[PDB]
């Protein structure tokens, strides 16, 4: 119908810089273009329309700005609270086409993960079975990683992993690791560990629990 | 026969409870005035034309000032939009009935070319002319408008509303001046038009000490 | 107070029709037309149609013009979406803007022969008494349940500076998901600890108390 590019993709600027994607259609759309923000669990807001008529609330830091065939979302004093995905809309003619979006992160500092493992809760062993849960939390860079230890063996069978986007205030990355299990598989053994390795350390940080005394 | 003679009331009702719609105030404008016509064009073409089938001139004072004011509002409405203000044209309302008053006894001093033809041969490109214009504009608009705010798609509507009127009396008379039945057809489809199309809808169906959707 | 209200969860069997709503309140209704955009899982955004509540006009997008058929109403303030013949594929979150302005809630509208299951709020809390934190991230671990989506708050919204929750990951036909919290350790076991977990799709609200432990492990 009506082709539009959206450069960058990906894009990981930090606190303060002025951070900018640019997006371009096939045809011409009378700077009837606009660009808006998805987060994570949220609806899109919209922040301009017209190429570069703000939405009226949207803060003064966002700044619209092509013409006839490629145009420009822009924020000079990146804030910590502008982490998504925005996408830019044309509405010239139809049909609507929407870009495709440009993701952007913001570069923290480096920080470990706080772990902790949890063993399965009476309520859930009497039902039937036993999940197993271990949180890697807030730690950047986004690349972590896990590898479930029992009694000193170890195996990644029916394991449940789930990230986060990058959280609001800490904007750092944190994991959860579930392995799921049965009242008698997990019966079946005693020691239970979680070993997170991140490149913050060479040491994997680690958590353990016994069944007995416990 | 016997079971048509519900198409009577017909041409008595629904084109009364519009000359009465229009004889409340926001319902009283140049165009609800010419349509307006147009029902004493079918209801006394009803109760005088109808019933007895002096009967065969007023049978032709009435469809020879139809197609007339047909051509009338063609060209009224047009004068509307081809002109430079807002949309309404600028046929007073005192000169709309002196302009309404001279469609009847040119109706009665009267020829399928002069009362239908002329009339129609016009009347159809007055208002393709129109019909078109109207879309031109009807998006020359801010493509914004609606979708961000913070002559438009309805007054292109109300020409939907007079352009199915002209359509429909165009259908139900030409196979006659090319079946007699057929023509007296449209004295029931104009009040049945205006509901699902123009503000008639509650004006008139309402009116009646609220008919059904009345928050029912 | 500006607000297009929608259902959230929908689900349907293959073959079969929804018919999504959206309940505008806080504007004129028609002074704005709102269109209908489609954005499946994962990423994208494919504009459904758009529909003027004044008028009438309702130009389909090819793609859905026989899919789909938008209509409006005048009184109720609210527009609608027939969406015939749903399959595997039209499953995906519907959204009703405004004219691309304000967005609304959207609709979790899912096309499966699935059967719904609540799901299985259980608390984490910490292990062997390891008082080993100025802080405590306990959590509750939702299992088990279908179709998505599921609110989950903590303290019925009330906390809120140090609680994540993870997307809902699939496993064996059925949805599971947690939520971690840290606090002062200061606090918790001291001040009482829910966590609420709500089922659109079923309708079920629900609240997980964390009492400490067995105080043996």
């Amino acid at each position: 119908d009506i082709k539009m590019t959206q450069s960058p993709s990906s894009m990981y600027a930090s606190l303060g810089e002025r951070v900018t994607i640019t997006c371009k259609a096939s045809q011409d759309i009378n700077s009837y273009l606009s660009w808006f923000q998805q987060k994570p669990g949220k609806s899109p807001k919209t922040l301009i329309y017209r190429a570069n008529r703000l939405v009226d609330g949207v803060p003064s830091r966002f700044i619209g700005t092509g013409s006839g065939q490629d145009y420009s979302l822009t924020i000079s004093s990146l804030d910590y609270a502008d982490m998504g995905i925005y996408y830019c809309l044309q509405y010239d003619e139809f049909p609507y086409t929407f870009g495709g979006g440009t993701k952007l992160e913001i570069k923290r500092a480096d920080a470990a993960p706080t772990v902790s493992i949890f063993p399965p809760s009476s309520e859930q062993l009497t039902s039937g079975g036993a999940s197993v849960v271990c949180f890697l939390n807030n730690f950047y860079p986004k690349d972590i990683n896990v590898k479930w230890k029992i009694d000193g063996s170890e195996r990644q069978n029916g394991v449940l992993n789930s990230w986060t986007d990058q959280d609001s205030k800490d904007s750092t990355y944190s994991m959860s690791s579930t392995l799921t299990l049965t009242k008698d598989e997990y019966e079946r053994h005693n020691s239970y560990t979680c070993e997170a390795t991140h490149k913050t350390s060479t040491s994997p940080i680690v958590k353990s629990f016994n069944r007995n005394e416990c | 026969g016997i079971v048509m003679s519900l198409i009577v009331l017909a041409i008595v009702f629904g084109n009364v409870l519009v000359i009465t719609a229009i004889a409340f105030e926001r319902l009283q404008t140049v165009t609800n005035y010419f349509i307006t016509s147009l029902a004493c064009a079918d209801l006394v073409m009803g109760l005088a034309v109808v019933p007895f089938g002096f009967w065969t001139s007023i049978d032709v004072l009435c469809v020879t000032a139809s197609i007339e004011t047909l051509c009338v509002i063609a060209v009224d409405r047009y004068f509307a939009i081809t002109s430079p203000f807002k949309y309404q044209s600028l046929l007073t309302k005192n000169k709309a009935r002196v302009i309404i008053l001279m469609v009847w006894i040119v109706s009665g001093l009267t020829s399928s070319i002069v009362s239908f033809y002329v009339p129609l041969v016009i009347m159809v490109f007055v208002y393709s002319r129109v019909f078109q214009e109207a879309k031109r504009q009807l998006q020359k608009i801010d493509k914004s408008e609606g979708r961000f705010h913070v002559f438009c798609l309805k007054e292109h509507k109300a020409l939907k509303t007079l352009g199915i009127i002209m359509g429909t009396f165009t259908l139900c008379w030409l196979p006659f001046f090319i079946l007699n039945w057929i023509g007296y057809v449209n004295s029931g489809f104009n009040p049945l038009i205006y509901c699902r199309s123009p503000d008639f809808r509650i004006a008139f169906q309402e009116l009646l000490c609220l008919r059904r959707s009345s928050l029912k | 107070e500006v607000q297009l209200q929608q259902s959230g969860a929908e689900l349907a069997r293959p073959g079969a029709s929804v018919k999504l709503s959206c309940k505008a309140s806080g504007y004129i209704f028609t002074d704005y037309y709102i269109n209908w955009v489609r954005q499946r899982t994962g990423q994208g955004f494919e504009w459904i149609g758009e529909i003027y509540p004044g008028s009438g006009n309702i130009d389909y997008n090819e793609r859905f013009k026989d899919k789909a058929t938008l209509t409006a109403d005048k009184s109720s303030s609210t527009a609608y979406m027939q969406l015939s013949s749903l399959t595997s594929e039209d499953s995906a979150v519907y959204f009703c803007v405004r004219g691309f302005g304000y967005w609304g809630q959207g609709t979790t509208l899912t096309v499966s022969s699935a059967k719904t299951t609540p799901p299985s709020v259980y608390p984490l809390a910490p292990g062997s008494a390891a008082q080993t934190n100025s802080a405590v991230t306990l959590g509750c671990l939702v299992k088990g349940y279908f179709p998505e989506p599921v609110t989950v708050t903590w303290n019925s919204g009330s906390l809120s500076s140090g609680v994540h929750t993870f997307p809902a990951v699939l496993q064996s036909d059925l949805y599971t998901l947690s939520s971690s919290v840290t606090v002062p350790s200061s606090t918790w076991p001291s001040e009482t600890v829910t966590c609420n977990v709500a089922h659109p799709a079923s309708s079920t609200k629900v609240d997980k108390k964390i009492v400490p432990r067995d105080c043996g492990c």
